[PDB]
RNA sequence: ACCUUAAGAUAUCAGAGGAAAGUCCUACUGAUCAAACAUGCGCUUCCAAUAGUAGAAGGACGUUAAGCAUUUAUCAUUGAACUGUUCAUUGAAGUCAUUGAUGCAAACUCCUUGGUCACACACACAUACGGCGCGGAAGGCGUGUUUGCUGACGUUUCCAUUCCCUUGUUUCAAUCAUUGGUUAAACUGAUUUUUGGGGCCCUUUGUUUCUUCUGCCUGGAGAAGUUUGACACCAAAUUCAAAUUGGUGUUAGGGGAGCUGGGGCCUUUCAAAAAAAUUUUGGAAGGUCUUGGUAGGAACGGGUGGAUCUUAUAAUUUUUGAUUUAU
C-alpha cells in the first residue's frame, strides 16, 4: 500500500495500522483516536515471536516459515510510554470520495438537528 | 535554543536514524513533531550483525524487525524494506546527518535572534 | 437489559513472555572508564 | 494535581509488590500525589522478616497495591 | 470545561466527585441507558447486504437451468408484512431474553440451599450485595421442614412447547389424570 | 498549577 | 485526550488490562483517573509464569499499564464522533 | 530458438515484468526464479529465464492482441517436449484454461540464435522501418 | 451537594510608508512556506473462468487429530532396608493441562473481499514490444485561483431566490404524433404515445431500499409526499392499547434544461519586444469540446468551541533513557 508523504497520525484514522512495542510485540488494527501519543485500537490481534522459533531469525531454507502466537482483543486503548513505532499495512473500507461524501451528509444533518434543538430549546 | 527546531529545518533530506534497540532506520525524512516524533518514508531498516561469532545479537530486535512484516524472505542480513515508518521521539539515540549539508545557514535559531534584537 | 450489552470479550489466552523479567530489566551495566582513551 | 482515591484503604491492610519480585504487607496510614506511601508494620513476604515501625515507600516502584481486608 | 455527551448538559469544569456526582445521579445514569439502546439496536435492525457481482452467465450454465422449472415466488401485502416483522421481531427479543432455572426451582429445599442459590449469600459475588423482601438468611438448618412433601411444594411445571406447533401435539393423553 | 512538584513545594516550604 | 475519557466512560463494566511486568488483570473497573490510575474488582489476575489467583480489589499506577481492554460496544461512543454539537456554553 | 504462441492468457497483471514472472509462476512451481521476488529478470538483448528451456517471454499492449503472448525457448527439442509437457491437458493460469499452439514464426531472439548456430540481422532492422 | 478557570500567541523572512531607540501597524509590495478548491499530465501500481464449474488476496479464535519426532510433573524432617536406590510418616507451598506442551509438515472444509466493465478470439517484437476504449482505487509531480489554522452563534438598515423527467433494464418490429433535409404526395434521420417479440436482471431475500398507503410472479404497478417538515424505531410510568416526555436514525440513485466555476483548442480585436506582413508574451469578445457545482455566501462581532505552536516542563504517572543481559 501507499500512502501519502504529507500525513501525520491524524490523516490516518481508520487506516489498519501496525503498531511496535518495546518488547517485540505487535499490534494490527484500526486506528480510530490519539492524544502523548497513546492510540485506540478497534480489532487490534497481538502477535508475537516465541522463543523456540526466534533462532531463524538469524542470519545462516531459503525463506523463513514463522509461526507467530497471536491473541484477540478488542477496542483496546495502548500507553504511549511503550509504543515504539507505527506502520501503516492496510487503506479503510470506504474510497476517499465516499469518505467526503458521508462527512459531507454527517455535518448536514448535525446542522440541521443543531438548528432544530436550538429552536426547541428556546421556545 | 531547542535542537529541536534546527532538526525541523532539513524536512526533505535523508537521514540514518539509529533507535535505542540498535535497528538503524534509513530513509527520506519528512516533518518533525515537536517531540522529535520523526516520519521517515522511503525506509529501510537494517540490524548491526556484531561481527562478533559467539556474541549473537539482540533478540528483541530481530522480533520488531520482523514484526514490522516488511523483512525479504530470502535477505541474507536483517533488513526490512517498507514505506511510512512513524517513529516516536524517545526512542532516538542518534541522527547521522548527510554530509552535503551547511550547518551555518540552519543552526542559526531565529526565534534567539529575535530574542536578542528585541532585547 | 441493564448489561446484557456490555458483555465482555473471552478472558485472554496465555502466551509464554519472549521479554525479560521485571527484576531482571537493566540499560548497560560495568560501563567501562573513559580515562583510558585519553592516553591512546 | 489530583489526589488517588486510597481514602477507603485507610487503616486496613494491604499488600503491595515493591518493584517486580518484592511484596510487601502492612498497615496503611497516608498518601501523596506522586503515590507515595507511609505503612506502618510492615513486613516482607516471600521466614518472612518484619521491616520496621514505620517505613515510606516511593510511588515509582508501586505496581499493584490489592487489599487484604473487607474493603 | 467538559460537558456529558449524552446529557448534553454544559458542566462548569470539575475532575474530583463532581464528575462522580453527575455520572451517578439519574439524568446520567438511564439517559446512557436509552444511547446504548437505541445503538445496538441498529446493529440489530441492520438489514445491507454485501455487493452484488453479477457474472454474464454462459450457455452451458444457462441451458440446464433453464431446462428444470420456473419457481413462484410467496409475497405478501404492505400491512401484512408489517406486522410479520412485528411478530418476528418481538419473537427475536423474547427468546433472547428468556433464562432457564429449572434447577434453581428444583433444589429449592436443599440443606445446602441459601449458601449457593441466593446468590446473594455466596462467597464470590456476595461481596457486592453485602439508601435502597423476605430474604433467604444463611443461618437457615436442615431441621426447618424436615419432611418437604407436606403439602408445601408445587407440581413441576409442565414443558413448554412453539405455538406455531400446537396442533403437532397428540390429541389424548394415554392415563386419565384428576 | 504545573507538575506536582510545585505543589510538593507549597507543602515541605510550610513544613520546614 | 480521547483514551482517557474513553477509559472514564468505561467504567462499570469488565475490562482486561495487562501490566508491563507481565501479568494480566480482569474485572469490574470502578474507578479511574486522568492519569490512567483503575481500580478493579473481583479481578483475576495472571502472573507472568502462567499462576492465576483472586482477589477482591486491587489499584494499579497507570505508568504500568500496557493497554486496557473495554468492551466492544463502546466503539459508538458519543466522544468518538468527529462532528459535534455544542450547546453555546453560557457567560 | 522456436518460439511459441499462447492464447486466453490474463491481461490483467498490466506490468510486464510482473505480469512475466506471474506467468513463470504458474508455468513452474517452486521456480528459482518466481518464488523470491526482487529479483531483476535476465534481459537477453543480442542466460535462462526459467529453468527445462524457458528462456524469454515477448508480450504486447497493443490492444489487437491483449490476451496473446508468444514464448521463446532455447532449442526446438526442448520447444517438443514442453508439448508432451502439456500433453493435451489443459494447462491452466489463473482461472482460465489457456490453449497452445505453435508459432506461425519463430521469434527474433530466436532468429538470432539460429543465425549465429550478420546480414540476417540488418535484413530484419531494415524490414522494420517498412513496415511501420 | 460539591464545584467557579495555567498563561500567551495563529506563515515567514526582505523591502517602502505611518504612529535616537526599540515599539506597532499597512482590503501595502516581493520571495518562501502551508491549507483548501479547481485542473492537468502518452506520469506509476492495482482492478476475478463463463469459450467456463475456475482462480487471486487475507483469514479461521476450523477439522483430520490422542497426526509423525522429542521433552516435562515438587521441597524439607524422621524412621527402615540398601549399595546413590526403594517404602512409609510430619510439615510447607501447588494455574489448568499430559488426549497437554514444544518441533515439523501435509491434505481437506469453509468464511470475507473484487469492473467477475466494453470491444475483441486477433501472429507480435531490438529503440524489444502503438501505455491510441470508458471508468474506479491509491500515490508522485505541475499549474491556476483563493486563503493565512478552522467551526458553529448573533447582527446587517447585506447579497442570495431555479425547474423537468425517471426507479427493472435493454433491443427489435407494428402503429400514432412531432421536427428537420431533398424530390406536404415520396424517401431519410431525431423525439414521443399504444401494442407485441427477443435478451439479460430481480438475493430487490420487509420483491427496489427515498418515505407512507394500496399492491405483486400468468409481474417490474397505482395514489399522496420531500427538511424549520414528515417517517421508522428504542425506553419508561401511569396499573393492556392510545396518551406524552426523553432519545437514535433515515429523507436516496440516475438523466435533462437553465445558471455558473475550470481546462484544452480555434477565430477576431487591442498592447509590448523581436511592424502596418511574421512570431512570442499579456488582455477582451465569440465558437467548439470537456469537466465540476447548483442553497447558501460576504462583512462585522465576542467574557465562542476545537486544532496547531511556545513557555512553565530534563526532578517519581507517558518524550531528555535502567528491557542490546552484561561483570
Amino acid at each position: 500500500i501507499q500512502v501519502a508523504h504529507s500525513s501525520r497520525l491524524a490523516n490516518l484514522i481508520d487506516y489498519k495500522l501496525r503498531v511496535l512495542t518495546q518488547d517485540g510485540r505487535v499490534y494490527i488494527g484500526q486506528l480510530m483516536a490519539f492524544d502523548h501519543m497513546n492510540l485506540v485500537l478497534n480489532e487490534c490481534i497481538e502477535e508475537r515471536v516465541p522463543k523456540t522459533q526466534l533462532d531463524k531469525l538469524r542470519p545462516r531454507g531459503t525463506t523463513l516459515n514463522i509461526k507467530v502466537e497471536k491473541r484477540v482483543l478488542g477496542l483496546t486503548i495502548l500507553r504511549g510510554e511503550q509504543i515504539l513505532s507505527t506502520v501503516v499495512e492496510d487503506k479503510p473500507l470506504l474510497s476517499k470520495k465516499e469518505r467526503l461524501v458521508r462527512d459531507k451528509k454527517e455535518k448536514k444533518q448535525a446542522q440541521k438537528q443543531t438548528k432544530l434543538r436550538k429552536e426547541k430549546e428556546k421556545k | 535554543m531547542k535542537l529541536v527546531n534546527f532538526l525541523k529545518k532539513l524536512r526533505n533530506e535523508q537521514v540514518t536514524i539509529e533507535l535505542k534497540n540498535g535497528t538503524t532506520v534509513w530513509g527520506t525524512l519528512q516533518s518533525v513533531s515537536p517531540q522529535m516524533n520523526a516520519i521517515l518514508t522511503d525506509v529501510k531498516l537494517t540490524l548491526p550483525q556484531p561481527r562478533l561469532n559467539k556474541l549473537n545479537s539482540n533478540g528483541i530486535a530481530m522480533a520488531s524487525l520482523y514484526l514490522t512484516g516488511g523483512q525479504q524472505p530470502t535477505a541474507s542480513d536483517n533488513i526490512a524494506s517498507l514505506q511510512y515508518i512513524n517513529i516516536r521521539g524517545n526512542t532516538i539515540r542518534q541522527i547521522i546527518l548527510p554530509d552535503s549539508l551547511n550547518l551555518d545557514s540552519l543552526l542559526v535559531d531565529q526565534k534567539q535572534l529575535n530574542s536578542l534584537r528585541r532585547s | 437489559d441493564v448489561s446484557r450489552l456490555f458483555k465482555p470479550r473471552p478472558p485472554l489466552s496465555y502466551k509464554r513472555p519472549t521479554d525479560y523479567p521485571y527484576a531482571k530489566r537493566q540499560t548497560n551495566p560495568n560501563i567501562t572508564g573513559v580515562a583510558n582513551l585519553l592516553s591512546t | 494535581v489530583s489526589t488517588p482515591e486510597l481514602k477507603k484503604y485507610m487503616d486496613k491492610k494491604i499488600l503491595l509488590n515493591i518493584n517486580g519480585s518484592r511484596k510487601v504487607a502492612g498497615i496503611l496510614r497516608g498518601y501523596d500525589i506522586f503515590l507515595n506511601v507511609v505503612l506502618d508494620d510492615a513486613m516482607e513476604i516471600n521466614n518472612n522478616h518484619q521491616l520496621g515501625l514505620q517505613t515510606v515507600i516511593r510511588g515509582n516502584s508501586i505496581i499493584s497495591l490489592e487489599a487484604l481486608d473487607a474493603i | 470545561k467538559f460537558y456529558c455527551d449524552y446529557c448534553d448538559t454544559y458542566l462548569t469544569h470539575d475532575s474530583p466527585s463532581v464528575r462522580k456526582t453527575h455520572c451517578s445521579g439519574r439524568k446520567h445514569k438511564e439517559n446512557v441507558k436509552d444511547y446504548y439502546r437505541n445503538k445496538a439496536r441498529d446493529i440489530i435492525n441492520k438489514h445491507n447486504h454485501k455487493r452484488r457481482h453479477i457474472g454474464k452467465r454462459g450457455r452451458k450454465e444457462r441451458e440446464n437451468s433453464s431446462q428444470n422449472e420456473t419457481l413462484k415466488v410467496t409475497c405478501l401485502s404492505n400491512k401484512e408484512k408489517r406486522h410479520i416483522m412485528h411478530v418476528k421481531k418481538m419473537n427475536q427479543k423474547e427468546l433472547a431474553q428468556t433464562s432457564i432455572d429449572t434447577l434453581k426451582l428444583l433444589y429449592d429445599g436443599s440443606p445446602g440451599y441459601s449458601k449457593v442459590f441466593v446468590d446473594a449469600n455466596r462467597f464470590d459475588i456476595g461481596d457486592l450485595v453485602k439508601r435502597a423482601q423476605t430474604s433467604r438468611s444463611r443461618d437457615e438448618t436442615c431441621e426447618s421442614n424436615p419432611f418437604p412433601r407436606l403439602n408445601n411444594p408445587k407440581k413441576l411445571e409442565p414443558p413448554k412447547i412453539l405455538s406455531q406447533w400446537s396442533n403437532t401435539i397428540p390429541k389424548t393423553s394415554i392415563f386419565y389424570s384428576v | 498549577m504545573s507538575t506536582p512538584a510545585a505543589e510538593q513545594r507549597k507543602l515541605v516550604e510550610q513544613l520546614m | 485526550g480521547i483514551p482517557v475519557k474513553l477509559l472514564n466512560e468505561a467504567q462499570g463494566h469488565i475490562v482486561s488490562l495487562e501490566l508491563t511486568t507481565g501479568a494480566t488483570y480482569r474485572g469490574k473497573l470502578v474507578e479511574s483517573e486522568d492519569s490512567m490510575n483503575v481500580q478493579l474488582r473481583d479481578v483475576i489476575a495472571t502472573e507472568p509464569q502462567g499462576a492465576v489467583t483472586h482477589m477482591d480489589q486491587i489499584f494499579v499506577r497507570g505508568s504500568q499499564i500496557k493497554f486496557i481492554v473495554v468492551p466492544d460496544l463502546l466503539k459508538n461512543a458519543p466522544l468518538f464522533k468527529k462532528n459535534s454539537s455544542r450547546p453555546m456554553p453560557p457567560i | 530458438m522456436s518460439a511459441l504462441y499462447f492464447q486466453n492468457l490474463p491481461s490483467r497483471p498490466a506490468n510486464k515484468e510482473n505480469y512475466t514472472r506471474l506467468l513463470l509462476k504458474h508455468i513452474n512451481p517452486n521456480n528459482k526464479y518466481a518464488i523470491n521476488p526482487s529479483l531483476p529478470l535476465p534481459h537477453n538483448k543480442l542466460l535462462l529465464d526459467d529453468q527445462m528451456g524457458l528462456l524469454e517471454v515477448s508480450i504486447s499492449r497493443s490492444s489487437k492482441m491483449t490476451n496473446q503472448a508468444f514464448l521463446t525457448f532455447v532449442t526446438q527439442e526442448e520447444a517438443d517436449r514442453f508439448l508432451e509437457k502439456y500433453t493435451t491437458t489443459a494447462l491452466k493460469v489463473q482461472g482460465r484454461k489457456v490453449r497452445m499452439g505453435k508459432a506461425r514464426t519463430n521469434s527474433l531472439l530466436g532468429l538470432s540464435i539460429e543465425m549465429q548456430k550478420y546480414n540476417l540481422d540488418i535484413k530484419k532492422v531494415l524490414k522494420a522501418r517498412k513496415l511501420k
